Parts: structure tokens; C-alpha cells; sequence
């Protein structure tokens, strides 16, 4: 009595196409459970119907045919997790793709786990330094925070993520384990060569050591692309749940949604607004809620997320863009206008925010940039209101003079994430009016000169500011001295 | 009765009962689960099969799995022992502080108060917020609505109101977090405690909490508001001592419904909304109300998808309110917080017969000038300012000033503004504006008016600005 | 195996099998026809039936008709014997020159090169085109895309590039005509013959031609790309020497997919497109790539419907390119050719550490002035220049001169410009642009800069204008 293929733990393909298998049998499968195809091809039980199971295929359905045997796994979908992953490039399921051998994983984790509740967390308080003045000064990011990078194609969205991963070497190469930040970079719908490019740069920067890269590219099955973010998330929770600190980049959630929409429509679930499933919001909320800051009772670890969204025609008000903006703890909006204009990063001060505020900044930085944001907003306005020098008083002339100077300071090149003390020193100079008389065109040059000076000569003031983490009365004095004099010699 | 699971598709689960079909709204308990899983009966498909909405995750559910009709809609522990506690959609403590030992339990589902149960008292509720108070005063026991698109300050404003009002209450308060950020629930809890509004050691707790965040399945989200509302109704009727109701964000209730609506087999209405949007909203909003028995003072946050106030959801909500505070990205973008739109905010009590003519004439006066200025904006923009009559270039002035005097540094947004929060009293507000309108400050600079409390601070700031 | 035609709707033929069900992607041959009719298996509908997509017109088919399992997917002749020939979706000659006698055959469906297989070398590919070279330089072994609404310059540009690049290549080239004009195929063929790229005498041709034009049924148009693609793959992996791959137009493949999609019985996505749009594009684009084994420099034309760049087709395409040349109707209408939008075209190579800082600085220099001019435009529009600042007026002059200096006559477009084609060398471009920026020509009139090669010619044109 061959009893290996009973219809309780096994099933037979009724029909297959477009990556959706309609399995017969599987009487004991649980919703969201992983099954196996004859061909070693894994699936996922999404629709448990009266007469059939709708299986989502994690691969090429070309190997499946009507009649194939499908076997349960008894397991709800999960993935490798832990330190073994660092410095490796995996697929949406954990499998290595860097041809560097198997992963030495000892732990696993369900891809989809609810995010920690109210009780297990604590207010975000530790900064997460990007190395980008504009960001670190105006739209501060704390650990356990979710900050969205949004803008049109080629506005520089990824770059923000790369600089941030690279900037982490400071702490990672350091002693203190609390300050360390393990990074995770999830590619979704992206291109293989681009990713390959991406991991090269990371390697060249000596950042792969602390990075995991989950890749679910353009040719990967919709379900892989779809799962990818959750997979990478679970990998990051490992650190989060173990008193460690992780940073995850979801590049980008736009392509994932498309994948979702695909997977969804193919299952015959009625299309919603803009063709997406009625639950796209939920698709992202669920995910991003996982990024969090755990209390000391839970290890004090954290998960910080930097999700990427691609607008069209700079329209942030768009449904998906707003859906995601309404989940995260702020956004960094990049405009192509700004970019072409020479404002790089193309951060749009007005439209960007940080729902964490100064609580995520060091005192040194709060000291210098505490009010700057609203200032710059008010500056942009008048700048407009006087695109016709309408009998302008003083208070507004001063306003315009600071605005412009400050704006030049906020500019920044690529790949050179600055140290917090360095930022403070340069913002200091502008915020304190020491530059109000310099020519705007000079500001960039000055900053390079100045920063050179202090770095080389004055590392005692830098290390104090950095160390104390604040700007003491004397430091504030030693600084005034330095800028004013150097500036004078500078304007010779 | 005991049914079996026959189908699972997302948050929706169909159940087949052999004998005795549980009525619609009934709560069923899935058997064989580490955690409690409630299914709310949604429909009678026929063939002794009911269509339901899961109050939690559906992973691991199996066809054939056992389900017991609880024989009643979702009932939650209601009463004083809820105060200082954190509750679930299904009435489960989520604060790790042990059971909630209430005398009674209440079903979250219930009819709305009758017409003859309505009240008509209308007392202004001073907030200390310049804009609100001056132009769209809240009313004690009335329905208040905070409209806004993503990240415009709906929450912060709700935060400042808890501060400037909830704190000096003297009655209970119920805060229901519907489909919002978990991080926030934690922030709030710990704040209530640090301020004694919540008391973990004794019975001095003045606020009950209910949560159904963004990390929940549509089912939970489609119900938390009911849970929270249910708690609040108790203190209204059963006790009656005046209650404050905070919901953030009620939009989430609507978007929750939309998320399962297709799985319920419905033709979509406009903008992808479910066809039952309005009614769904009605039977709910209708319970959130003051009665002769007690008084509720509800402050609901209202999300505005894509920033489109005409969106079926925000659009449908207006009617349910007595006062509306409209926030605007356009204003926010300028650095003006609270980002209230002075020409889109309204209050039922903005009546001379109610707030008085001084309040009334000032408000309207302030509005006229902003409207006047709005009109001119686009024009001077191109044609310049010269050709403008001195008469007209004075309103441009005054308007720009008022526009600023309307801003205010919140106590709850110091991390944001880098300014000490100010609370202005009603008379300080009316007066300050009155003066600006009166030409009594045509000398001070605009900037002096930006981010300050009372007019005096504007004068002071002028000097400080003087150099 | 022998199935029976169960149903026919356009290009979607459902065939039932009794003993052996063919796997998905297999090519079946319909029996009882004057000419070959291949059916590509799409899915298993269950009930021993398979849903397929016809590779040619389905008229005449009859329910019950016999179908034979070829036992494999569409296979086509691959090797050097394809060079100089014209072939079908299904690999049959269409040049009336007899059979393509190759040793090997290859199936159109293949998996994309793995991650470890990727390449990261980045070398600039100079084209001689001013705008391209200066603002969005191509790259050897890279992926190039030419976006364009109807009749903007996609084809012309592809010709000029074949001219300026293909001609002096030394390696092979593959031209894939997808859903475009037949006359164009003919135009190219004969031209190719003339210039000797195609030699009907010797075995010295350097180009293989694949075509599935505007007259074919959806299924054909949906697979020709794959076909052309395969041909190129062979030269890349099987022989090690750098290939060139031209496709006109890849949008046609996506459009084609939408044509059959309803028939396949799928719930349409946004804009009526197939829900599988992105994946379809992806498993195909991912094969057009350089690898450790070989190099593929590909230039693809991408038609933009209704001129809408947000259209799901073009929109989803950006992500697959290394360099993008967006053509503009607005620019073209101004008489600027090529109608490239200088603020919308991009290149991964635009990096100081790759093109050098001189190049990187001029480039960003030009863009910033053009961006600046762009903002002034609204005002200039109602009130003209009068009310402009002396400073602003200077950006406008410079911008309008840079704008013009970006245009250039193509050999391929001589018949229209009325001027002799020009090929400007990179250093020439960097230079001429520097000077313009640097106010070294604020004296010359705009017109002097229009339609010229090197800056030198723009000075002369000025004299001639007197
Ligand atoms: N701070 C910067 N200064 C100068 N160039 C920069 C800066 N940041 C990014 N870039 C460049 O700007 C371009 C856009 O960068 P990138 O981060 O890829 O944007 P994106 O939005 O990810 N593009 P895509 O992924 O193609 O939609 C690239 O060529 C970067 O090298
Ligand atoms: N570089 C150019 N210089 C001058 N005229 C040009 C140029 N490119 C295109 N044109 C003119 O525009 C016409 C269309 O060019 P073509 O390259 O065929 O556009 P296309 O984008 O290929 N059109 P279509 O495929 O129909 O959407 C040409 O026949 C010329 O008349
Ligand atoms: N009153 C305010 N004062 C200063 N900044 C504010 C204020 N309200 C909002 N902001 C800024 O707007 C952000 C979003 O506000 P939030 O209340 O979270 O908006 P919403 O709930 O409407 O999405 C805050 O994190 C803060 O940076
Ligand atoms: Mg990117
Ligand atoms: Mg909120
Ligand atoms: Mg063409």
C-alpha cells in the first residue's frame, strides 16, 4: 500500500502559469506555509480555497507541470539569520549568490513577524549619523527610526544610503560596541550589474565587512522581489533583538509594490486603487513597523530603516508616496531642479522632515542647528517674496544674507561623510554670522580650507567637541577665535 | 456551536457551521492557537457558511480547523479598572500588568444615541492655541476634527491639546490609537506616566488607553476605534462625569475597511473606496457624541490621502464635526506651525451670539485681510508692488505680520522648533490681533511676530532684533 | 506528442493533449499548414490542456486540428553563419538566400547571467555626438537607451550611432528590428550591403539581422527581441569577442505583451498593461548584458506613448540602462537636432573619477545654466526680457548659445538639415563648452552656434553672418 502521496501532506498541481500553481490536495497546509515542488522549487501557500490551494512560486514556473507532486514543509516561511551573513550577498531566501560558499548559519527567523508592541520599546534617543550635513543638521535620524529617501529617478536617492553605510566605519572600526552599526542593503527589482557595482564600491570602502546584501533583482520571480524586504528585515532583527544595532536600506519599495501588485493580480485578487491591491499600505506598514528601538529590558538594541520610494514628476503627493510618507518618521525629499541647480544633495528643506527632532542629535549639533530648519523655511519664503527688491527692511536683508550663506554650507560632495564634530565646526561658522560678510561663491572654498585647518592643527578642539559631545564655553571661545582670524587671513 | 475553517485568504476567513449559524457581528474563537484569534462574522454566504474578518494574523490557519461561536459580538472589559491600562481590539491587556478586573464587559458593537438623546449646549473650550481659539474655537462636548495630509502636524496638535487640556481635565480621558505608529503609543504611554496622568502604583489614573496600530491586520484596524469608543461610552453613560475622547487617526478605520472590501466581494465605489463608506462611518460617528447622560469631547485626527481634501474619506467626515482645524502642507512648508489654514478652518460656535462681537469681529477681520492678501499674492508676484495703492500695501504688510502672529511654538514640539512652548490665553489672542489690525504695530518688523506667544513677545523680539 | 486545437482567439491557441503534456515554453508545430506555425506553450490550464501563443497568423486554424510537441522551445541557428543574413522570430531565413547552415542551434529562452558573472569595468564610449559625449556619455559594454515619443529622432540617432560606432568596430553587431517599419529593415539591409558590412560574396559580414516588424501578429513581436538577443549571446559567450547590439524598438515587445495578455485571461494592471510587465521586461533585459566572458554594447530605442514618460512601459525601462538619451518633441520643434533633453539625459559614467574633473565640471556647468534659464522662462513668457536683470539676461544669452551649441548635423540626417554631418571629438566638446561658459563668446550671435561641429566653426559662422 504505497501511502506516500496521500492528499493530506501532499498535493498535485491542477494547473500552472504565470508563477501561480493551483495545487489539489494539501489538506493540512497552513496559510502562508512553504511547500515543495518535485523540481526542488519552493512555493508559498497564499490562498487556501475549498477545492484548491493557490501557491505562489519562488522561481521559474517553467519546471512545473500539471500533475506534479507538491509536498508540505510544515513550516511557515523563514530565513537564515545572524552574523554569518555579514559581508555576504544573498538572494531573497538567504542562499548565497557571491559564490563564496555556504553561509554558516545556526539560527533562522520567520520573514514575517509582527513588530514589537508598545511595551518593549523606548523613545529614540541615540543619533544615527549619515555624514551628510544637510541630513544630520536638518532632518536628524535616531536609532530605531524610519526615515524615507524619496524623489524622481536619478535624484541621488541611493547615494544617501551608500554614504550612510560608509560613514559607519568610524564606529565599526572602533572599540565601543554600542556605537557600532551593522548594515543591510536590500536591492529590489534593481539590475544585477548595478548591484554588482554597488557591492564593489562597498568593498572598496571596506564596508562589506559589516554589510549584508539581500538581492532580489529584475529577473527574480515576483515573489522573490516581494519577499526580499521582509527577509532582509528579519536578518536585521537578529541584531535588534540581541542588544546590537542595525541599519536597513529598502531600495526601493516602489518596485516591491509592483511585484506585490503582480503576485496579487495573478492570484485573481481584485485590483484596487491604481491597480494595486487594496492593502498596499499594509504591505509597507507591517514591514517598516519592524524598525524599532528596544528598551534596556529587551537589550537596548535597535533597527533603523531607510526605505526608498521613487516619485514621478516630483509629485510627492502621489498615493504611494503619501502612503509611505505616512508610516515613516520623516522623509528626505530630493528634487532634480535642486540638483541641476547645483544644490547637491538635492534635499528640499521645506518638504523634508524628521519626526524625531533634536532628540536624535548630539548636544553639539542641537546647539548649532536647533532653529536652523525653520529659519531656512522662512528664508525661502522671503527669498521669493523679494524676487523684486520690494523696499526691503533690515531684518529681512539679514535674513536673506544668512539664508544664502547657510545654503552653501549645506552643500556636499559624494563619498565623504563627515564626522559630527566636523559638521558642528562648519555649521558653527555660518550660524554665528562669522560668514555673513564673505561672498557666497567663496563659502564652499572656505569650508574646505577651514576644515583643513582645524583638522590638522586643532584636533584638540575637535576631539573635545566630539568627546564632550557638547560645545562648552571655552570650546565655543576657542572656536570663535579660530574662525574669525582664519577667515581674515582667508580674505587677504 | 462549532464550525470549521473552509477557506483562508488574507484577513478574511470563511467558516462552515454544521448546526446553528452564528449571527452577523458575532465573535468566533479559533481553536488550537497559542494566542487568541477572534473572527468577526461579516456575512452569511449561504450553505451554512459565514464570511468573517480576522482580528489578527491568519498565518498557520488550516482548512478544517475548529471554530467556536462565542455567541456574542466582541465584548471588552469596561469600567474604571481600564484607566491607566493599555487595551487590545479584543479587550486584552497589552501592558503586561495582568488581567483587567472589571465588573462588567461590553460589546464593541452598539446602536447610536436616539434623536431625543441629543444635547445642544455650546460652551467654548479654550486651548491656548492662537489660531484655533481666535478663528475656530473648540466647544466643550462638541466634535472636533483635525485634518491633514502626511506629516503636517495632526499628531503634534493632538499632543498639545492633551497637554493644554487633558492634563487639567477632571474627568476621564480615552485615547484610542487606530492604525497609527507603534513608536507613538510608547511615547504617549511613558509621557502619561511621567506626568502622573497614568499612575502605575495607585488608582489615580485619569486615562484609559486602547491600541490597534499600523502593524496590525486590517481586521484589528477596522475595530480598535470601536473598542476605544466603547470604553469611552461607559464613562459617559454608566458613570457620566464628562469624558475627553482622543482618536488618532480615525481615517485608519476607513482605510481598514477598504483593505478587505474586495475580499468581501464588492464592486468598488469611487476612488477605490468600499461602497459602504458613508454608512460605515455613520453608524460609528453616531456613537461618538455627547448626550443628556454624559458629555464627550472628541478630538479625532483625520488623515487626508494624497493631500486631497475632496477624497471620499476626509470629505465624508466633515459633516460629523462641530469644529474643524484644517492643516496645510503649503503653510507647513513655510515654517508656519501649527500649519492651520485660517481660511479653511471652522467652528460651529463662531457666532457673535456665542463668542461675542469682539471675538467675532476680530476673527472675521483677520480672515478678510488674509483673503485680501491671498488675492493679491499671485498678482504682485508678476506685476510687482509699486503700482499698489498705499492702502493696499498696508494690508500686504499687516497680513504678512498676522500670518506670523498666527504661528506658535508648541510645548510638545521643542525638539522641533528649538523654542520654548507658549500657551496663549483667549484674551491675549483677541487683543494681540485686534492691535495688529488696528495699525498699532506697523513699525515692528514681521520677523518679530514669528514663533512667539503673546504680542508682548513680539514687541520684545523686535528690540532683540533691533540688533 | 500530438495535441488537438481546442480553442482559438487571435494569437491564443489552446491545445489539448492525451498522453504527454508539454512543459511551459515548449514550441509546438501545428499540423496541416502551407507554412510553419509554431505555438509557444504559456501555461497549463489543467485538464490536460495547455494555453499557447501563436508565432504567426492563426487564420484557418480549426478546432480539433492536430498539434505536435517539438519537444523543446523555439530554437534558432547560432554561429557565424548568421552574419550577413536576415532571419525570423523562429530563425528561418527571410533573405531568400537559402538555409542558414550552422553547427549549433540555440533556444530563445535562457536564464540571465548570474551575479558572480557580472562585470564592473567602466570605460567611456565616445560617439562624436556633442550632447551625448559631454552630458550623458555612453560606456563600453554598457546599456544605452534612446527614449522618444513618435517621430522625434530615435531611429536617426540609432543610424548615426551605427555609422559613427558600428562601422569602425572590429567585432560583431546584431541588429534586431522589433515591431518597427519593414521599409526600414529594407533600408538598412541594402545600406549595410553598400557599405560592405554585409557581403553577399565573401564571409566578411559583420552584422546579423533579425526582424519581426509592424505587420506581424503579437506573438511574433513579443519574441523577436529574444531572438535577436540569443544571436548576440552566442558571440558573447561562445566566442569571447565584444558584440554590439542594436534594437529598434524595444517598446514594441512590451506593447506586444499587452496585446496578448487579455487573451491569456489576466486581470489588467494600470493603463491596461499586463500585470507581468516588469518581470517580462526583466527576464529579458537581464540577458542583454556584458559579462566576464564577453562584452555587449547595446543601444535600444524606446518609444514613449503619447509622449508620456510616466507610461508604465518606458517608466519601467529606466532602471535597466547605464546611460539614457531622452529625446524631446519640444526641443525638436525648436529645430534643435538631435532633440536631446540635456537636463533629462543621464549616465552612470558622469563621475569625476571616470570622465575627469574638467569634463565633470563643464558638464555640471552647462546643466546649471540651462536649469537657471529654465526657471527664468515663466516670467520671460509673459513679460519677455525687458524686466530681466543685467545678470539674468546674461544667463539667458549664454544658455541660448549653449542650447544651440548642443545641436549638430548628422551624416544620417544631411538630407534634412541641409548641412554636412559633423563628428566632434570629446576634448573639442569639453573645450567649446568651457569657453561659452567662460564668456569667451558673449559677442557672437546665437545663430552662429546653431547647427555646427566644433566651436571654431561657430566663430566662422559668425563672420559669414557678418
Ligand atoms: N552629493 C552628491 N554630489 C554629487 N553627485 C551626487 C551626489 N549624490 C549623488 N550623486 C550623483 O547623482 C546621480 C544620482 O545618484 P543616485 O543615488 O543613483 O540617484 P537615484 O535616485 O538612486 N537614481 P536611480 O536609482 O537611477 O533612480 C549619480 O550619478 C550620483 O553619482
Ligand atoms: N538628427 C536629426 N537631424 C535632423 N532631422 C532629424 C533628426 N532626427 C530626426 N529628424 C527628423 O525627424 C524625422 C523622424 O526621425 P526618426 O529618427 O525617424 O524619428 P523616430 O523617433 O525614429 N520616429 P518613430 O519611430 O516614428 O516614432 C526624420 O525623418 C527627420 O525628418
Ligand atoms: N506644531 C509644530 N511645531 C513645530 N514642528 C511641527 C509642528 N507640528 C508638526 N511639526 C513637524 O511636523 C512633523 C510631523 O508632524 P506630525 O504631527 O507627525 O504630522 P501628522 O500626524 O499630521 O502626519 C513633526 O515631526 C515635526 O517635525
Ligand atoms: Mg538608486
Ligand atoms: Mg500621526
Ligand atoms: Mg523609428
Amino acid at each position: 500500500a504505497d501511502t506516500s502521496v496521500d492528499l493530506e501532506e501532499t498535493g498535485r498541481v491542477l494547473s500552472i502559469g504565470d508563477g501561480i500553481a493551483r495545487v489539489h490536495g494539501l489538506r493540512n497546509v497552513q496559510a502562508e506555509e512553504m511547500v515543495e515542488f518535485s523540481s526542488g522549487l519552493k512555493g508559498m501557500s497564499l490562498n487556501l480555497e475549498p477545492d484548491n490551494v493557490g501557491v505562489v512560486v519562488f522561481g521559474n514556473d517553467k519546471l512545473i507541470k500539471e500533475g506534479d507532486i507538491v509536498k508540505r514543509t510544515g513550516a511557515i516561511v523563514d530565513v537564515p539569520v545572524g552574523e554569518e551573513l555579514l559581508g555576504r550577498v544573498v538572494d531573497a531566501l538567504g542562499n548565497a549568490i557571491d559564490g563564496k560558499g555556504p553561509i554558516g548559519s545556526k539560527a533562522r527567523r520567520r520573514v514575517g513577524l509582527k513588530a514589537p508592541g508598545i511595551i518593549p520599546r523606548i523613545s529614540v534617543r541615540e543619533p544615527m549619523q549619515t555624514g551628510i550635513k544637510a541630513v544630520d543638521s536638518l532632518v536628524p535620524i535616531g536609532r530605531g527610526q524610519r526615515e524615507l529617501i524619496i524623489g524622481d529617478r536619478q535624484t541621488g536617492k541611493t547615494s544617501i544610503a551608500i554614504d550612510t553605510i560608509i560613514n559607519q566605519k568610524r564606529f565599526n572600526d572602533g572599540t565601543d560596541e554600542k556605537k557600532k552599526l551593522y548594515c543591510i542593503y536590500v536591492a529590489i527589482g534593481q539590475k544585477r550589474s548595478t548591484v554588482a557595482q554597488l557591492v564593489k564600491r562597498l568593498t572598496d570602502a571596506d564596508a562589506m565587512k559589516y554589510t549584508i546584501v539581500v538581492s532580489a533583482t529584475a529577473s527574480d520571480a515576483a515573489p522573490l522581489q516581494y519577499l526580499a524586504p521582509y527577509s532582509g528585515c528579519s536578518m536585521g532583527e537578529y541584531f535588534r533583538d540581541n542588544g546590537k544595532h542595525a541599519l536597513i536600506i529598502y531600495d526601493d519599495l516602489s518596485k516591491q509594490a509592483v511585484a506585490y501588485r503582480q503576485m496579487s493580480l495573478l492570484l485573481r485578487r481584485p485590483p484596487g486603487r491604481e491597480a494595486y491591491p487594496g492593502d498596499v499600505f499594509y504591505l509597507h506598514s507591517r514591514l517598516l513597523e519592524r524598525a524599532a528601538k528596544m528598551n534596556d529590558a529587551f537589550g537596548g538594541g535597535s533597527l533603523t530603516a531607510l526605505p526608498v520610494i521613487e516619485t514621478q514628476a516630483g509629485d510627492v503627493s502621489a498615493y504611494i508616496p503619501t502612503n509611505v510618507i505616512s508610516i515613516t518618521d520623516g522623509q528626505i525629499f530630493l528634487e532634480t531642479e535642486l540638483f541641476y541647480k547645483g544644490i547637491r544633495p538635492a534635499i528640499n528643506v521645506g518638504l523634508s522632515v524628521s519626526r524625531v527632532g533634536s532628540a536624535a542629535q548630539t548636544r553639539a549639533m542641537k546647539q548649532v542647528a536647533g532653529t536652523m530648519k525653520l529659519e531656512l523655511a522662512q528664508y525661502r519664503e522671503v527669498a521669493a517674496f523679494a524676487q523684486f527688491g520690494s523696499d526691503l527692511d533690515a531684518a529681512t536683508q539679514q535674513l536673506l544674507s544668512r539664508g544664502v550663506r547657510l545654503t552653501e554650507l549645506l552643500k556636499q560632495g559624494q563619498y565623504s561623510p563627515m564626522a559630527i564634530e566636523e559638521q558642528v565646526a562648519v555649521i558653527y561658522a555660518g550660524v554665528r554670522g562669522y560668514l555673513d560678510k564673505l561672498e557666497p561663491s567663496k563659502i564652499t572654498k572656505f569650508e574646505n580650507a577651514f576644515l583643513s585647518h582645524v583638522i590638522s592643527q586643532h584636533q584638540a578642539l575637535l576631539g573635545k567637541i566630539r568627546t564632550d559631545g557638547k560645545i562648552s564655553e571655552e570650546s565655543d571661545a576657542k572656536l570663535k577665535e579660530i574662525v574669525t582670524n582664519f577667515l581674515a587671513g582667508f580674505e587677504a | 456551536t462549532t464550525g470549521r475553517i473552509v477557506a483562508v485568504i488574507g484577513a478574511v476567513v470563511d467558516v462552515q457551521f454544521d448546526e446553528g449559524l452564528p449571527p452577523i457581528l458575532n465573535a468566533l474563537e479559533v481553536q488550537g492557537r497559542e494566542t487568541r484569534l477572534v473572527l468577526e462574522v461579516a456575512q452569511h454566504l449561504g450553505e451554512s457558511t459565514v464570511r468573517t474578518i480576522a482580528m489578527d494574523g491568519t498565518e498557520g490557519l488550516v482548512r478544517g480547523q475548529k471554530v467556536l461561536d462565542s455567541g456574542a459580538p466582541i465584548r471588552i472589559p469596561v469600567g474604571p479598572e481600564t484607566l491607566g491600562r493599555i487595551m487590545n481590539v479584543i479587550g486584552e491587556p497589552i501592558d503586561e500588568r495582568g488581567p483587567i478586573k472589571t465588573k462588567q464587559f461590553a460589546a464593541i458593537h452598539a446602536e447610536a444615541p436616539e434623536f431625543v438623546e441629543m444635547s445642544v449646549e455650546q460652551e467654548i473650550l479654550v486651548t491656548g492655541i492662537k489660531v484655533v481659539d481666535l478663528l475656530a474655537p473648540y466647544a466643550k462636548g462638541g466634535k472636533i476634527g483635525l485634518f491633514g495630509g502626511a506629516g503636517v502636524g495632526k499628531t503634534v496638535l493632538i499632543m498639545e491639546l492633551i497637554n493644554n487640556v487633558a492634563k487639567a481635565h477632571g474627568g476621564y480621558s480615552v485615547f484610542a490609537g487606530v492604525g497609527e505608529r507603534t513608536r507613538e503609543g510608547n511615547d504617549l504611554y511613558h509621557e502619561m506616566i511621567e506626568s502622573g496622568v497614568i499612575n502605575l502604583k495607585d488608582a489615580t489614573s485619569k486615562v484609559a488607553l486602547v491600541y490597534g496600530q499600523m502593524n496590525e491586520p486590517p481586521g484589528a484596524r477596522a475595530r480598535v476605534a470601536l473598542t476605544g469608543l466603547t470604553v469611552a461610552e461607559y464613562f459617559r453613560d454608566q458613570e457620566g462625569q464628562d469624558v475627553l475622547l482622543f482618536i488618532d487617526n480615525i481615517f485608519r478605520f476607513t482605510q481598514a475597511g477598504s483593505e478587505v472590501s474586495a475580499l468581501l466581494g464588492r464592486i468598488p465605489s469611487a476612488v477605490g473606496y468600499q461602497p459602504t463608506l458613508a454608512t460605515d462611518m455613520g453608524t460609528m460617528q453616531e456613537r461618538i457624541t455627547t448626550t443628556k447622560k454624559g458629555s464627550i469631547t472628541s478630538v479625532q485626527a483625520i488623515y487626508v490621502p494624497a493631500d486631497d481634501l475632496t477624497d471620499p474619506a476626509p470629505a465624508t467626515t466633515f459633516a460629523h464635526l462641530d469644529a474643524t482645524t484644517v492643516l496645510s502642507r503649503a503653510i507647513a512648508e513655510l515654517g508656519i506651525y501649527p500649519a492651520v489654514d485660517p481660511l479653511d478652518s471652522t467652528s460651529r460656535i463662531m457666532d457673535p451670539n456665542i463668542v461675542g462681537s469682539e471675538h467675532y469681529d476680530v476673527a472675521r477681520g483677520v480672515q478678510k485681510i488674509l483673503q485680501d492678501y491671498k488675492s493679491l499674492q499671485d498678482i504682485i508676484a508678476i506685476l510687482g508692488m509699486d503700482e499698489l495703492s498705499e492702502e493696499d500695501k498696508l494690508t500686504v504688510s499687516r497680513a504678512r505680520k498676522i500670518q506670523r502672529f498666527l504661528s506658535q511654538p508648541f510645548q510638545v514640539a521643542e525638539v522641533f522648533t528649538g523654542h520654548l512652548g507658549k500657551l496663549v490665553p483667549l484674551k491675549e489672542t483677541i487683543k494681540g490681533f485686534q492691535q495688529i489690525l488696528a495699525g498699532e504695530y506697523d513699525h515692528l518688523p514681521e520677523q518679530a511676530f514669528y514663533m512667539v506667544g503673546p504680542i508682548e513677545e513680539a514687541v520684545a523680539k523686535a528690540d532683540k532684533l533691533a540688533e
